RNA sequence: UAAAGCUAAAUAUAUGUAGGAGACCGAUAGCAAACAAGUACCGUGAGGGAAAGAUGAAAUAGUACUCAGGAAUGAGCAAU
RNA sequence: AUUUUAAAAUUAUUUGAAUUUUUCUUCUUAUAAUUUAAGUUGUUUCUAUACAGUACUUUCUUAACCCACUCGUCUUGAAACACGGACCAAGGAGUCUAGCAAAUGUGCAAGUGUAUAUGAUUCUUUAAACAUUUUAUACGCAUAAUUAAUGUAAUAUGUCCAUUGUAGAUUUGUGGUGCCCCACUUUGCAUACAAUACCGGUAAGCAA
RNA sequence: CCUAUUAGCUGGUUAUUUUCGAAAGAUCUCUCAGGAUCGCUGGAGUUGAUUAAUAUAAUUUUACCAGGUAGAGAUAAUGAU
RNA sequence: AUUUCACUCAUAUUAAAUAAAAUAACUCCAAGUGGGCCAUUUUUGGUAAGCAGAACUGGCGAUGAGGGAUGCUCCUAACGC
RNA sequence: UUACCGAUACCAAGCCAUAAAAAGAAAGAAAAAAUUUUUUUUUAGAAUCUUUUUAUGAGUAGAAAAUCGUGGGGUUUGUGUUGAAGCGAAAUACGUGAGUUUUCGUGGAACAUCUCCCUAGUGCAGAUCUUGGUGGAAGUAGCAACUAUUCAAAU
């Protein structure tokens, strides 16, 4: 180390390249997650699906 | 060497070739800077290759006039040559080479009628 | 955007910037933060002067929910009520404010600043400072605490 | 294997590059550790002198008002 | 040949253009250097500049020191050359004109609410053209939390500089070279 | 309220199979392999492992006839 | 398109005085012109009564006169009896992600950033864009420091006032020389140098 | 196969013009073919001067201060002769 | 010691001379370098050396042009066309 | 004792660039050729812009600005069977330069954008560099163990 800087921390020393995720599809999963809740609905035919708390 | 016709002067007319681009051939004539301990090109030797510099430049009022003494301007088809109706005078034309005979005989005809000059007016004829 | 690099520039020339008898070998110091305390030590010492040993007392499941504490001066405790609000406190001398710290997320009252001059307020928190409260104390208001 | 040791050729060329820098000549220095007893005394004087001139000052302030 | 420095030729040391590209802001760089030429008045010559400095020196200024800074000049205007922001610490204003680059939602309604005014710069040069009864101020530019990093490095004996830590604590940077008992004090 | 047991959903998916797409590569690039490619070939064996795309709209137009030559092949007053 | 003016010089008529006594003697004490002022103007001939010729412009080739060691690299020092290079074409080397800082541009500002989700008369594009739960406590950074720590926590109620001094930008009123600079007068940003008060820790003194 | 293991060491590192321009000293280092740190350089930005002034200066002048090298001495001290 | 108030000390030639003296002062972020050698003069070890080790300046390195036949360091003199 | 010859240094003048400076954001007719009628040329005002003045110019390691070119994307507005890209030879052509532009020939199907922006696997003389093709050496080295061949006929 050779500056006036903060001194390193990063922890970066195993085989990180195997587990990384990239998130491409959190929009996609919502609507999937929304349709299938809203089909739910349908086959209760008037009564909720939510439960009182 | 120093050219002169009217009020246009040259500086120099050869060219700035490449050091050892008469020696081999996998050197090109186009001017690189020579870089690299040891040169004789670089250290300005006597008897070498000269280097190209800010000296040779060219006259502000006279820089960029062809011996016709007027600016050249490239068409492509007929209503790109109507800015040239207000200065005909400074300007002359050059036909680009991708455009068809039927085309360029139209924009002949039409640069004679506005009384503006043709640099290549004798191409696919 | 590796249009504005400042590698483009270098392009033509042979060392890339780095020198002809230094070269840009690698790792020619060690790793990391290795070479403290040896050959590191004036860059340690002039920029991070107590890194080096060990004080205090150890605490062995800390549990931080029971200390939290968020702080309020008394300058900014009239500055809670809208200005409207705040100017018919100023004509009429009957009536004073109440006002509610714990209601806005705040814990305890801390003393910085001056109150208004025969302005009376009543203050509600969980802690208070002396000097906090005295100054609350001197302008005709009271403290109350909360839990 | 052997070197040199010691030179200071070109030291002061690179001294006089930027010059011979001067100190900054400031009017006043801080008085923290000298002469106690001494100034401790002055700052008795001082505010015995504050004190004055504040009264006179709040006093204009009173009768100017009326 | 011929012995002088940076030879024949004049050094200078700022900044000498616009860098934003506000149009807006460049109109006013126009008409500021229009006035500043044409009447060399001083006044309008430290606007020309002011209005070309990068952000850091063009701080913002409370309500309160303006009311402070204002005190002893009734009916006179202040102009800035930055922001004005409230402060919740003030109980009561009083009546001002200023003329400032901007003003936040809050400090605007509180002025207007006063019977003061807010103005722009383009009527300060239609009403003021050489600054008659205007009063020139700044906020605080060394203020800016990066400005306790500079200076001498912490380490230095006596120095007030901020280091650089990951967090605060006693674990973090406390230990030798910032007590007696380990090895030494600063 | 230990020293016995069962149990959906919200989570993952460098495999197999099908579908859709991209500010991606363009035959020394992209998978090793755009072609009878894990093929031809090498090693006793565990294993190693390539090169190689394009006539023309149409051959349902791929060169008929004559002369010289043993033949290949060449030439034409002859031909798509 | 209004400093190729003014002035100066010259020449020819003048209005007056000198002295050196004169066809270049002085002093713009009145009008006209001229240039020596206020950076080149004129006359003849040729090209030529041409349309590309053997002439003019231009590009190659080959002589002469003077000069010219093989590039790249390490090195105090390379033409080196220091190393790599037989030739040509294609390929071929400071990039990506995390985390921090400085600089600069942008938005808002004592606050700022709509996290994961949910909503919608969003649904080729759209894996984008739009929205926020019908005196309003999700979380981060900032708004307060200091101490191992129990903890404690920033002038102080005489006045909503905003600690003190030296230099200093801008403003106010008179005078000097040319809106500028000076001599007083008024106000006193940013900042530099110091002083003082207060908060946390430690000594000292006293201590229920 | 882990694996594109590590190398303070050899070799290489791709367009133009224009502007500024070095170090090979010094401190610490299982340090001596390396490194951190100061010095020398570039860029960015404020504050000032634009008033033939003041700040300023690898220079003189005037006033004053400190020195034991060239020379000299051996009959003044020490040591030689 | 400090705080006030009154009076008064050259300046247009500037409290001695000279000055392409503000091309100044300061802060920030960073590169390369940390094997050197040579000449006149002073100077240590060595019989000496194109040997080894120091001092003050100027150079070579990083630099070409005219001269010394020739030559990294000598003399003149440093570089737009 | 005189004359002379001799630098990229010194002096005078033109031009390029860098640095600094003096100014500008309230616009009106000048010649020439033609016998007071027509004809030519100009009649400017972009702010990192336009006029004008002075001084200056060496450079390895290194740093910065402006400029040139390549694959692909958004916007704008273009070329092509009356011949695109590419390739060969060139030019009274432009630029200090990297380059840009054009003619002829070949070719046979696509190619730009400089109006302003976005983006990257973006620029080769070398690495005993990788893969492929090709030279001088050169009609040269060489075609040598195993005793040995001859006459006539058929095809
Ligand atoms: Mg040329
Ligand atoms: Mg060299
Ligand atoms: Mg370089
Ligand atoms: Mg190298
Ligand atoms: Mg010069
Ligand atoms: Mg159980
Ligand atoms: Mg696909
Ligand atoms: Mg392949
Ligand atoms: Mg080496
Ligand atoms: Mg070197
Ligand atoms: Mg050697
Ligand atoms: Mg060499
Ligand atoms: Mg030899
Ligand atoms: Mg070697
Ligand atoms: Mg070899
Ligand atoms: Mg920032
Ligand atoms: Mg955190
Ligand atoms: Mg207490
Ligand atoms: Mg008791
Ligand atoms: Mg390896
Ligand atoms: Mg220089
Ligand atoms: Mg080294
Ligand atoms: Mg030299
Ligand atoms: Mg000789
Ligand atoms: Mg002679
Ligand atoms: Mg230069
Ligand atoms: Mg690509
Ligand atoms: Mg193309
Ligand atoms: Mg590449
Ligand atoms: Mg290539
Ligand atoms: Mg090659
Ligand atoms: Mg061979
Ligand atoms: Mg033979």
């Amino acid at each position: 180390v050779a500056h006036n800087n903060v001194l390193p921390n990063v922890h970066l020393h195993k085989w990180w390249q195997r587990h990384v995720r990239v998130n491409f599809s959190k929009n996609i999963k919502k609507k999937k997650r929304r349709l299938l809740r809203e089909k739910r609905r349908k086959a209760n035919g008037g009564t909720p699906i939510e439960k009182l708390h | 060497a120093v050219k002169k016709v009217g009020k246009i002067i040259k500086k120099r007319t050869k060219k700035f070739t490449r050091f050892q681009s008469n020696r081999f051939m996998r050197v090109k004539p186009a001017w690189r800077k020579p870089r690299g301990i040891d040169c004789r090109v670089r250290r300005r030797y006597k008897g070498t290759n000269l280097m190209p510099s800010i000296g040779y430049g060219s006259n502000k009022k006279t820089k960029f006039l062809l011996p016709n003494n007027k600016y050249k301007y490239v068409v492509k088809n007929v209503k790109e040559m109507e800015p040239l109706i207000m200065n005909h005078t400074k300007y002359c034309v050059q036909i680009a080479h991708n455009v068809s005979s039927k085309k360029r005989k139209q924009i002949i005809e039409r640069a004679k009628q506005m009384n503006v000059s043709v640099i290549n007016a004798k191409a696919r004829l | 955007a590796t249009r504005f690099k400042k590698n483009r520039k270098k392009r033509g020339h042979v060392s890339a910037g780095h020198g002809r008898v230094g070269k840009h070998r690698k790792h020619p110091g060690g790793r990391g933060k290795a070479g403290g305390l040896h050959h590191m030590r004036i860059n340690f010492d002039k920029y991070h002067p107590g890194y080096f040993g060990k004080v205090g007392m150890r605490h062995l499941n800390l549990l931080k929910n029971r200390t939290y504490c968020p702080t309020i001066n008394v300058d900014k405790l009239w500055g809670l009520l809208p200005e409207e609000k705040k100017k018919e406190f100023s004509e009429n001398k009957d009536i004073a404010p109440v006002i509610d710290v714990t209601r806005k997320g705040y814990f305890k009252v801390l003393g910085n600043g001056k109150l208004k001059h025969n302005q009376p307020i009543v203050v509600k928190a969980r802690y208070f400072s002396s000097v906090a409260e005295k100054k609350i104390k001197a302008v005709g208001g009271q403290c109350i605490l909360v839990a | 294997a052997k070197s040199k040791n010691h030179t200071n050729h070109n030291q002061n060329r690179k001294a006089h590059k930027n010059g011979i820098k001067k100190p900054k000549k400031h009017k006043f220095m801080s008085r923290k550790g000298l002469d106690p007893n001494f100034f401790r005394n002055q700052k008795y004087c001082l505010k015995g002198i504050q004190k004055k001139k504040k009264e006179l000052k709040l006093k204009a302030k009173q009768e100017k008002n009326n | 040949g011929i012995a002088l420095k940076n030879v024949g030729r004049i050094k200078k040391h700022g900044r000498k253009h616009l860098v934003s590209k506000n149009p807006y802001l460049r109109l006013l760089v126009k008409l500021y250097n229009f006035l500043a030429r044409r009447t060399n008045a001083n006044f309008n010559k430290i606007i020309a500049k002011r209005l070309i400095m990068p952000k850091r020196y063009r701080p913002p200024l409370s309500l309160s020191k303006l009311q402070y800074h204002m005190a002893n000049h009734p009916n006179d205007i202040a102009v800035v050359v930055g922001s004005i922001t409230d402060d919740k610490r003030l109980f009561s204003l009083k009546q001002l004109k200023v003329c400032a680059l901007r003003f936040t939602e809050t400090a605007r309604k509180r002025i207007e609410d006063a019977g003061g005014e807010c103005l722009t710069f383009d009527q300060l040069a239609l009403k003021y053209p050489t600054g008659k009864k205007c009063v020139l101020l700044r906020g605080p530019t060394k203020a800016r939390t990066a400005e306790k990093h500079f200076g001498k490095a912490p380490g230095k004996p006596k120095s007030k500089a901020r280091p650089y830590v990951r967090s605060k604590g006693r674990k973090f940077e406390k230990a030798r070279g910032r007590r007696k008992s380990r090895a030494y004090k600063k």
